[PDB]
């Protein structure tokens, strides 16, 4: 794809998920789109980093692996295609010009409205040698939440792949042991998924109680 | 001890030396079986790590 990545479609003015407190304002339809591919002249060293990545990777392989490049707020995010993640990770880590020796972790985020790409894993990579920073974004469907584990390339991803599996169910296949790290192994569900309820209890008060914030109204 | 039995007293030193030698020879493991130090165990390829 080439259009910006719509993650949610909000209907109605005032950011109201429900029908609307006032009649007549619920007809606005605004898709919430995360930024799409950036025009080629990336700012700063991002342009050099992508030039080197496209040089080390073959043109065919580069096209197959890099789904998108997003330069947002002077930060570079390579939407990498799944499956190819280990290859590009190895290239980034090992290549002298890229040399992103320090992978800082793996963060899971869930986009239940993003069809075919509900689960995203974010790999913040830093190159101390060149003092550079990038992020890799890998998308997996909710129905097939598998992603190639970067354990061979970045051992630090262990306990980050485990944590993101625990909180989102992303199956980092190839991981030495993808067991729950935060939740009990007996736990049911993956808490940080949006569909997973907050699980709070009403706050008690003399003569009343306040339900958890997830049950009550909101205007996100 | 030091007049009538000084000879036995001195030989007790030989007993002690033999005990120490036996302990060292039979029980003291040498360099070839020295357990790897934490420093040594922390570097193997990338020790536990990777």
């Amino acid at each position: 794809g080439d259009e910006p990545e719509i993650i949610a479609v909000r209907r109605g003015m005032f950011g109201n998920r429900d029908t609307g407190d006032t009649s007549g304002y619920g007809r606005l339809v605004r898709p919430v789109a995360l930024p799409g591919s950036t025009p080629r002249p990336y700012g700063g060293y991002f342009d050099a980093v992508m030039d080197r990545l496209a040089e080390v990777l073959g043109e065919e392989r580069y096209a197959m692996s890099i789904e998108r490049v997003v330069v947002y707020r002077d930060q570079l995010t390579i939407e990498v295609s799944r499956v190819q993640l280990p290859a590009v990770a190895s290239v980034l880590r090992d290549d002298p010009d890229l040399r992103f020796e320090l992978c800082l972790g793996v963060s899971g985020v869930h986009y239940p409205e993003d069809t075919g790409r509900e689960l995203h894993a974010v790999y913040p990579l830093m190159s101390i040698t060149h003092n550079r920073r990038i992020q890799l974004e890998v998308a997996a469907p909710d129905a097939d939440p598998h992603i190639p584990s970067l354990y061979a390339v970045y051992p630090t991803t262990d306990w980050h792949e485990r944590e993101t599996y625990d909180f989102f169910g992303i199956i980092f296949d190839g991981h030495p042991s993808l067991t729950r790290i935060e939740m009990p192994d007996d736990w049911e569900g993956h808490p940080q998924r949006k569909d997973y309820p907050l699980g709070g209890i009403p706050v008690e008060y003399h003569g009343a109680q306040i339900p958890p914030p997830d049950q009550r109204r909101s205007y996100s | 001890i030091f007049t009538r039995y000084l000879w036995a007293f001195e030989l007790t030193s030989a007993l002690l030396i033999t005990a120490a030698l036996g302990a060292m020879v039979l029980a003291h493991r040498e360099r070839f079986e020295r357990r790897k130090t934490q420093r040594e165990l922390a570097i193997e390829r990338f020790q536990t790590g990777g």
